[PDB]
RNA sequence: GGCCUCCGAACGGUAAGAGCCUAGCAUGUAGAACUGGUUACCU
RNA sequence: GUGCUCGCUUCGGCAGCACAUAUACUAAAAUUGGAACGAUACAGAGAAGAUUAGCAUGGCCCCUGCGCAAGGAUGACACAUUCGUGAAGCGUU
């Protein structure tokens, strides 16, 4: 029998979220010079 | 992981959406117009 | 989400001008293929702007 | 919703009341908040509660509270000594955070029921650990902690005291120290090492008393069995040379083309094989 | 040795990471880091470096060549094979990848494999020179019928 | 999901907790079910006595001294009545030894 | 015929740091072992 | 535990029945390892020769701040001479 635990309404945010971790990394294929121009 | 922080700006304002009326220029008129 | 402001406006306008030119032209000018004069073209930009300030 | 659990934790009662907190605790490994579950396992029991988030269990395939494998009930260092160490996972700080993040997306995209890459490996087993795997539930594990007033001689709650009144474990024993992180990663785990020492003594694989000998000295035959049991067991291995049979002491000698096959039949056989509902015991010469 | 060597690695390693974090791209930092770990024969680390560099800029063809090359130098044939396949899949237009891929297979002896690669390559309707190379490939063996086809 | 009448759940949970035998819940155990799931020593003997239903027989009450008038002071015990009956040395030693060892280890 | 304002607080100044040494602060954890086996034939 | 069985039936005991139905991060503990901007010590502010005003840009750096405001040193962090190998591909004598 699952029961949801009662939360104390005057309880502050329990734990700290601020921590920051670098953005995660397949490329679709692209399918898309003269000397003088260079 | 959603923070309990808030801000003044964020609070409700203009919760209603002003739909255009018939004389304002509802899309119904527009479709019919030449 | 920092908000544009009086302290930051001149810096803001020049920031997004450097970006405007950069995106536009390096997406516009190219075929250097390696790096095309981005530092350099922008230095030409600041040079020209000073020159117009000095008439 | 709903934890991942050992059968041994969950309880010996089939009826169970189990409570739930949305973000109860940080997990002691990937250190995130996660849904936590408490329940009472039994009459004298302790109210266990999940210790680690569901993800890092799916990652190493383990109970949330125990951190023992689902199938084997073995500490992780063991079943890795049993198959594949090369799973790994960064221990180090911001990596751990990063790798957890990505692997959390990878898991999100799975069928849901599968411990990621390990399961591709997890099927092939039975080398030893099956034979060292634990058989029945072990309830001594959920008993309440040792009352620490009484263990100083004082406890003034008398009989009421829910804790347990008895002698604790001598801090000398290396099996005491037992960090959590440590048990998780499979480093210098005293328990796991003990089980490794226990693994070695299994009389089993060294064999090779003499060269080329494929002779199998089979004890504990019994007079119900026929040879045809033997052959239709042993044709899997290869080309038999022959089989000698003695029913007066109920020992059966066997001979195969190569010694390799005889070693095999030992391995596959030793203290494992039974046919005719009767144990078929094997020895060399 | 045992500890003294180790400290050296931290100073270099840490420096490499700092350089990368500062500039993010400028893949000469990525490459140098990869090369150093390759030289110490820590090639599992090297692989991760190359993959991270690819995440930053997958289009950079020097990066891919250095990556595949590293695998080949360490006799890691199947890794190299994977990598080549990826390179041609994501950047099909780069002819350098195709030329190297077929060359590698030829060196390994896998004529069939090389043929398969070239047949893939030809689907892109490439350049006169590519077709010549395919024909010449065939003509290093008798295979005149194939050439004519 | 399941939607079992709460009251029945309580009946089964207490029945098991107290006596060890409760009728098992399963759906596809045989695809038909005839069987109890408890230790069952109690179940054969106690005929599935429910906690709510009165027990057929009563045994072994233990007494706690009480004064309920409340006229007296200090005197009065209410339902706060401390069981009259309930107020090892051999062990008393092993534990101590263990403690000592632990202390030493801290050193 | 009348007509009477205001009223105060915050930072922007005492360095920025790196190091070493020493209270302080959170956890109230999870887990703690294991047995029983035979030889027999022709030159 | 309370009440009731024209309960056995005395006022003691016993029986039946009704009512009443699962608390609790159990510890009044034990252990276990990051921070004080303390003193001390060394050293000592970006931009050009110096002295300084500042807005910014970027984020595995934060702090103060209710704040999408503003501050924290601009918060810190940001270090002209002259060519040839080796391999591969393509066309040619
Ligand atoms: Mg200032
Ligand atoms: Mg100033
Ligand atoms: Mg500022
Ligand atoms: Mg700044
Ligand atoms: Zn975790
Ligand atoms: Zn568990
Ligand atoms: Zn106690």
């Amino acid at each position: 029998r699952m029961v949801e635990m009662q939360k104390d309404p005057m309880e502050p945010p329990r734990f700290k979220i601020n921590k920051k971790i670098p953005r995660g990394p397949p490329p679709a294929p692209v399918m898309h010079m003269t000397v003088k121009e260079q | 992981q959603l923070s309990k922080q808030y801000s003044s700006r964020d609070l409700p304002s203009h919760t209603k959406i002003k739909y255009r009326q018939t004389t304002q220029d509802a899309p119904e008129e527009v479709r019919n117009r030449d | 989400a920092k908000t544009v402001t009086k302290q930051r406006v001149e810096s803001h306008f020049d920031l997004e001008l450097r970006a405007a030119v950069m995106h536009d032209i390096l997406d516009m000018m190219p075929e250097g293929i390696k790096q095309n004069k981005a530092r350099t073209i922008l230095q030409h930009l600041s040079e020209a702007w000073r020159c117009w300030k000095a008439n | 919703d709903f934890p991942i659990l050992c059968q041994t934790c969950l309880g010996e009662n089939p009826y169970i009341r189990m409570t739930k907190e949305k973000y109860g605790k940080e997990c002691k490994i990937c250190a995130r908040p996660f849904t936590v579950f408490r329940w009472c396992p039994g009459v004298r029991m302790r109210f266990k509660k999940t210790e680690v988030c569901q993800t890092c269990s799916k990652l190493k395939n383990v109970c949330q509270t125990c951190l023992l494998d689902l199938e084997y009930g073995l500490p992780i260092q063991v079943r890795d000594a049993g198959l594949s160490f090369k799973d790994d996972m960064p221990k180090s700080d911001v990596n751990k955070e990063y790798y957890t993040q990505n692997m959390e997306r990878e898991i999100s995209n799975s069928d849901g029921t599968r411990p990621v890459g390990m399961l591709g490996k997890a099927t092939s087993t039975s080398d030893m650990l099956l034979k060292l795997a634990r058989t029945t539930p072990y309830y001594k594990r959920n008993r309440p902690h040792i009352c620490s007033f009484w263990v100083k001689g004082e406890c003034k709650r008398g009989e009421e005291c829910p804790y347990r009144h008895e002698k604790p474990t001598d801090p000398d024993d290396p099996l005491a120290d037992q960090n959590i992180k440590d048990r998780y990663y499979g480093i210098n785990d005293p328990v796991a090492d003990k089980l490794l020492k226990r693994a070695s003594t299994m009389p089993r694989l060294d064999p090779p008393e003499d060269k080329t000998i494929t002779t199998l000295y089979v004890g504990g035959l019994g007079d119900t069995i026929t040879e045809t049991d033997l052959r239709n067991h042993f044709y899997q291995f290869g080309e038999i040379r022959t089989i000698t049979v003695v029913q007066r002491q109920q020992c059966a000698f066997i001979q195969f083309a190569t010694r390799q096959a005889a070693e095999v039949a030992a391995e596959k056989s030793f203290n494992k094989l039974i046919v005719n509902g009767r144990r078929l015991n094997v020895k060399w010469g | 040795d045992e500890e003294e060597l180790n400290d050296y690695k931290l100073r270099k390693r840490k420096t490499f990471e700092d350089n990368i974090r500062k500039n993010r791209t400028v893949i000469s930092n990525w490459i140098k880091y990869a090369q150093w770990e390759e030289s110490l024969k820590e090639i599992q680390r090297a692989r991760s470096i190359y993959e991270r560099a690819l995440d930053v800029d997958y289009r950079n063809i020097t990066l891919w060549l250095k990556y595949a090359e590293m695998e080949m130098k360490n006799r890691q044939v199947n890794h190299a094979r994977n990598i080549w396949d990826r390179a041609i899949t994501t950047l099909p237009r780069v002819n350098q990848f195709w030329y190297k891929y077929t060359y590698m297979e030829e060196m390994l002896g896998n004529v069939a494999g090389a043929r398969q690669v070239f047949e893939r390559w030809m689907e892109w309707q490439p350049e006169e020179q590519a077709w010549h190379s395919y024909i010449n490939f065939e003509l290093r063996y008798k295979e005149v019928d194939r050439a004519r086809t | 999901p399941a939607h079992i009448n709460d009251f029945m759940f309580e009946q089964q949970r207490r029945t098991f907790a107290t006596y060890g035998y409760a009728l098992d819940p399963s759906l596809d155990n045989h695809q038909v079910s005839a069987k109890y799931i408890g230790s069952v020593e109690e179940a054969e003997k106690n005929q599935g006595l429910t906690v709510f239903e009165t027990g057929q027989k009563k045994t072994e009450k233990r007494k706690k001294f009480k004064e309920n008038d409340a006229s007296n002071i200090d005197g009065f015990l209410g339902p706060w009545a401390k069981y009259v009956d309930e107020k090892s040395e051999e062990e008393q030693k092993e534990l101590d030894e263990i403690t000592a060892k632990r202390q030493k280890k801290g050193k």
